[PDB]
DNA sequence: GTTGTAT
DNA sequence: GATCATACAAC
DNA sequence: GATCATACAACG
DNA sequence: CGTTGTAT
């Protein structure tokens, strides 16, 4: 048998193992971060793509290449789980604002699965670049990867409220989040509104952010739940398919669907209708044909003579998924803890994270702008005393002594001294000085401006507001989901 | 103006994105390779006269397969079930569901092989269909975009198709007996005589 | 109803479509190059691993990382197709000399498959690095990949006879190759003995190379087939298992479990008595296959003649030489390798040659500049433009465009005293180098010696003891 | 020891017929199964891969429970029986070691397997036949670390109060979600 | 059936 | 992740 | 490559 | 029961 055997209590071990898997799924898998509105796998795909160099400017790369690096450097799980997560944020019906531009079969609305990774190639969407803007100016903290040989970002800059804009879902342990997509411009207007007038109430915010704006469109029935969700983080809403009654060329009614509810498969509802029509659970249907093309959705349910389309229409609404309900459960990770936040809480969380990113960037720009000017001051004095500088160098045996003399003679730092020693002879021309002067002067201005921004919180907000207006100005859509009472 | 109305049993294969029309004189049956291409075809095919039937992997070489193995093959069975023509002593060309059978294999070398495996099946166990001028071969300018596949190979107003015609049945029977026959010597000697490296 | 329809003969399209898939599968999939003894996939995995930086000295990388790159850059196929190849190059029972060092579950000799690419990481083998030696010195030709956005080698240097050492297989179209492994040392001996006495015979070559040396060991009954194999390129041989009833070593490509299962089936069929038991007491270091009044020698003799304990290996040395598949003999394979080895050394030598001379040229200018650093600075400082500054320096000190540029791009910290003597030391050494490389290209005798010497170095570092004992 | 020639698809069984020294390792996935099987001492140690996540028997219909192929494989291995056929005096192993991966997902499979064992194999746990591997991978890696009796470290699963036990399972892996989320909010330090 | 790169 | 058919040659 | 069961919450 | 989305 064994030698060194320990004893474990069933209730003890079970509570420990479950508590581990519990928190692991909560703050490191299911729920997203309230700041960048991203989950671990979604954040690692975006960052991983950024390092792969697959920006909107650059060409596409094979999907297997993208998941291969993300799985081998950041996301320590199955390859499929990474690919599926990638394909989803490249579909116009899954993501209100796609974060991935794909090339090839990325699946269809009818539940079709995207082609294998050895066929499809992808890259960052133009808007996804806003999620990574100023990523390398130290605006986001980093941490060691699972392998402890790669460094990844805990969060992203996220220059647009991705949480409210793309929604979230959702299944974890003991909890579950469910957030609907919103219009970009409307969400940005909501952000700006809460920034200028802190005393704004939920109603005031709903004036610019009426409610959900799903990618497929469809209708919303009853705004009572919308206000409830924004004020409590919880609420119920009714989603109905946009429809209209046509008259066939024979003279009988024709039920036409053009915009099914969110996360609703057309074919699945098609099969559900035939299953109900051939079961006598619903009579009056002449035929159910899908005439949807690669330029519009057209689900036609023609009605027979002596049969009310409206009677059959409402029956389909009450028996099929053609009209469902959206359970508002705005849960997100904030301060390392899962929380059920309201609309204001989500916004105030974004504005704060937005302020920190801008300040960090200003500091970084400042610290680098001055560090350069310092060297320019050295190279300048060097170009002024080129002879005595060249004399001190040539008369020196070791670079340490040569540098030491330059530092002592011209009163230069170790950094400034090395900069002079690394000067190319081509930098000793006549027009080279006036160039370094022009650059140095420009540094003084930038350092002054950046010093002011960090000195005035009024500017940082204005910088956020202005930058937001540019995001909306370039990526905003027209509203698709019509809210009605 | 004939068509369909859903609700029908059909009992057709699990795959096969069948069209809307029911006239075996306008409808088209696309035999693609894998669901990677099938999905690209199934979406953006004018779901009215073009049905996509995905074939998975390499079709069995009928020239080197026992008849007991051919009747057991599921992929081939799903093909004859889609046509609704019949098998052997039941093959009725005047009952086929499609008057246009478009082979649309990948543009790679392997696609040319699957294309070869199909033609043997279509010539060995679906001869009447080929002799009737139904079997065509797509001429792509593959896992392309939805609007790409239709605008290049699927749209009859711009697509370029090729009609498979049989000249001499004697020379035809010999070509299949050599290229796909159980004989490897004649095939190795053919490749050695008709190949420019 | 189509608008622009064309007619295509059935026979015409069949012959065209088939020849396209035949040649594509023959000269770019199933058959290995007679040079580096690799197929398109294995050659891409190696070069892939090379570029990714998974060298024997560096740490491992997850297979998904490796497969992800080899696919999206070189091999336009499936993950499983690639990862399956990589796993084979890491199994001691698959390759006589592994080309991959993998960590984690990479399968077993019992037929057990490898684990997912999300669990196993790997890297190049030490000896595998010999396959890539001087790949960056213009030793091999490169071509564009399938995407036309990358470049790959059409063949690796292969500083060891990979084809005869590891073997080759197998199934193509209208043809099939089958080459058994050999000892690294034995093979290197043959290559040298050929470079020494071109008038050698088949019997002579077999003096340094007895025959195959399978990674499982076992025994090869008979030698008559080995001769006809090395002479004509085709032949047959019998492989027996090492027993003592316990089986210690099984023949090549033989599953112990499968033999076990087939033994149980033969036991429950009255096709063999005495079979009291048949267990598999093989460990993680030793393999033991345990099999009254039965004589055993009669039952054991039947087991080898009925089961798979004794298989037959058919020699069919087919490879791709000069773009065409040919049935090569032992001498033909050695010649094809020796010639490839000469091309690399010469190519490499030319590479070092051209680089050294180029370095010396720029070094000459720097010395000329350092000697006249006063006027050189005077010319540059009075220069109107960098273009003018270069023109003056070229006209004054009679310097080339490159030399002038090399001077303009001189850091001030290089204008010290000890710097000049440092450049002269480097320069003077190059003249000896350039003069040495010149003699190597001028004298074919040295290139042959360099190949031999570098081969014995590989035999000294990676060769093993003979595993397969030959019998008669 | 057995003699073979007798008659699950997986489950690499040992070579002995003594359920007093023989041991069965329940590892997750065939990826882990290969490494464990390639160095397990095929004499008194058998391995059995549990493909995917085991079904939570504390929230599943007994019809779905009897339907699960994975549970059917584990019970078929032990040879104990089920329900009324529960014969602990016929167990083919005196040591059922649960060897899940070190990651959280493996920890979850540990809780699932424990619930399954505690609910429908209690006579086993009550007899102290269930252990838990203590990993700190190659074949010699797992052998010289967790699978070697002379070394390694086991965790004998022992239940104190059945009432507290029955409560724990019901609370954590029970149907009631609210009582579960409360336990998370209670016993869990995030920041 | 089994070998190994492929769909 | 495991499993399923198949081409292709040659025993 | 296609498919196959399951944890997990919540609404159906 | 099924479905949603990251996981085994
Ligand atoms: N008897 C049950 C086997 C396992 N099932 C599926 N497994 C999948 C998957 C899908 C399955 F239906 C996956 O999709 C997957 C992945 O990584 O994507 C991994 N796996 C997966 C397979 C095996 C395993 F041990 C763990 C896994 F996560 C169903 C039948
Ligand atoms: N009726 C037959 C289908 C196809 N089968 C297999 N397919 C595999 C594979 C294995 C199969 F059994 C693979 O192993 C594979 C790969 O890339 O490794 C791709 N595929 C693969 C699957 C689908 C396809 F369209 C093409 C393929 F190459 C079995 C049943
Ligand atoms: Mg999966
Ligand atoms: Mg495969």
């Amino acid at each position: 048998q064994d030698k060194n055997l320990v004893n474990v209590n069933l209730t003890k071990e079970m509570k420990a193992s479950f508590i581990d898997y519990a928190m692991s799924v909560i703050v490191a898998r299911a729920l997203p971060d309230v700041r960048d509105g991203l989950k671990p796998v979604h954040r690692r795909i975006l960052y991983g793509m950024n390092e792969l160099g697959v920006t909107p400017d650059k060409p596409h790369k094979k999907s297997a290449r993208i998941t291969g690096d993300v799985m081998g450097k950041y996301h320590p799980h199955g390859d499929s789980s990474i690919y599926e997560a990638m394909v989803r944020m490249a579909q116009w019906w899954s993501y209100r604002y796609m974060l991935v531009d794909g090339h090839g079969n990325f699946g269809s609305m009818d539940g079709d699965s995207a082609a294998a990774q050895r066929y499809t190639e992808a890259r960052m969407s133009k808007i996804a670049l806003e999620m990574l803007r100023d990523i390398n100016k130290n605006t986001v903290d980093f941490v060691d990867n699972y392998d402890a040989n790669e460094r990844e970002p805990l969060v992203l800059p996220a220059r647009f409220p991705n949480l409210l804009v793309n929604g979230a879902t959702g299944i974890a342990v003991g909890m579950a989040t469910n957030i609907p997509p919103h219009n970009l411009g409307e969400t940005i207007d909501a952000v700006k509104l809460v920034m200028d007038n802190p005393e704004v109430t939920t109603k005031d915010l709903m004036e610019v952010l009426p409610g959900p704006d799903f990618p497929t469109g469809a209708l919303v029935m009853g705004k009572s739940g919308i206000h409830k969700a924004y004020e409590t983080g919880k609420g119920s809403i009714v989603l109905r398919s946009r429809t209209e009654i046509e008259t066939t060329k024979t003279g009988r009614e024709r039920i036409v669907v053009t915009e099914f509810p969110y996360m609703v498969n057309k074919t699945k509802v098609h099969e559900h209708i035939v299953r109900l029509v051939q079961e006598k659970r619903i009579e009056g249907i002449t035929a159910v044909r899908d005439e949807s093309n690669r330029e519009g959705v057209r689900f036609v349910i023609e009605v027979k003579r002596d049969a009310s389309a409206n009677v059959i229409l409402n029956n389909l609404f009450k028996m099929t998924q053609m009209q469902t309900n959206f359970g508002f459960n705005m849960l997100a990770i904030q301060n390392g803890i899962p929380k059920i936040l309201s609309l204001r809480q989500i916004l105030d969380a974004y504005i704060e994270h937005q302020k920190e990113v801008v300040v960090r960037r200003t500091r970084f720009d400042k610290e680098k702008a001055e560090a350069r000017a310092h060297i320019l001051e050295g190279l300048l004095i060097a170009l002024d005393h080129i002879d005595e500088v060249i004399r001190i160098i040539r008369a020196s045996e070791t670079d340490a002594e040569a540098q030491a003399e330059l530092m002592s003679k011209f009163k230069l730092s170790e950094r400034q001294s090395q900069a002079i020693l690394d000067m190319r002879l081509r930098r000793l021309t006549g027009l080279e000085r006036d160039k370094i002067q022009s650059e140095y002067d420009d540094l003084l201005a930038l350092i002054a401006d950046l010093a002011d921004i960090l000195a005035k919180p009024e500017r940082v907000s204005q910088i956020i507001k202005d930058e937001l207006d540019e995001v909306k100005r370039k990526f905003s859509d027209k509203r698709r989901t019509e809210l009605m009472v | 103006k004939h068509m369909k109305s859903g609700l029908e049993i059909s009992n057709l294969p699990g795959k096969l994105a069948d069209c809307s029309s029911n006239n075996p004189a306008e409808t088209e049956l696309f035999i693609v390779e894998g669901d990677s291409a099938g999905g690209s075809a199934k979406s953006g095919r004018n779901r009215e006269f073009q049905a996509i039937l995905p074939i998975r992997g390499k079709i069995l070489n009928v020239e080197k397969a026992s008849m007991d193995k051919i009747l057991a093959n599921e992929e081939i069975r799903s093909l004859f079930t889609a046509m609704g023509t019949g098998f052997g002593a039941e093959f009725d060309v005047s009952k086929a569901r499609y008057q246009k059978l478009v082979l649309m294999t990948d543009a790679d070398v392997d696609g040319a092989h699957i294309r070869t495996l199909l033609l043997t099946l279509i010539y060995r166990y679906m001869k009447p269909i080929l002799e009737a001028g139904y079997v065509y071969i797509a001429q792509p300018p593959g896992e392309m975009d939805d609007h790409q596949l239709w605008e290049t190979t699927m749209d009859p107003e711009h697509r370029l198709m090729a009609r498979v015609s049989v000249d001499d049945a004697a020379e035809a029977d010999k070509i299949f007996d050599m290229l796909m026959g159980d004989r490897v010597e004649p095939r190795r000697e053919f490749i050695e005589e008709n190949a420019v490296y």
